[PDB]
């Protein structure tokens, strides 16, 4: 967005102009990378009375 | 023991045992093997521990 685009103008004089320019500005989407610890596959072994899949 | 004394005996909290138990029967082998211990008890419960 320009800053300065509307400005006070002197018809009478108006001298000098000031100079102006425009940008681009630069959006982002960072890029984040999960995962899961090594889960180990245990055998059912909580069989004591209690049942185990 | 006398029926006639007064017992409430309807209602589907009756019946989740055995209704479960035919579900899992009709599932197949991996259910039964998966849910081993309601039907096959421990050779010996020392041993168990």
């Amino acid at each position: 967005k320009i800053q300065g685009l509307v400005r006070p103008r002197d018809p009478y004089s108006n001298a000098d102009v000031a100079a102006k320019d425009l940008r681009q500005l630069v959006d982002n989407t960072i890029k984040v990378a999960s995962g899961t610890p090594p889960i180990n596959i245990p055998p059912s072994m909580l069989r004591w009375i209690q049942k185990n899949p | 023991d006398s029926n006639n004394i007064k017992y409430v005996r309807e209602d589907a909290k009756k019946m989740h045992k055995l209704w479960a138990h035919i579900r899992m029967a009709m599932e197949g082998s991996r259910a039964i093997k998966d849910n081993a211990k309601e039907f096959v008890p421990h050779p010996d419960n020392t041993k168990a521990t």
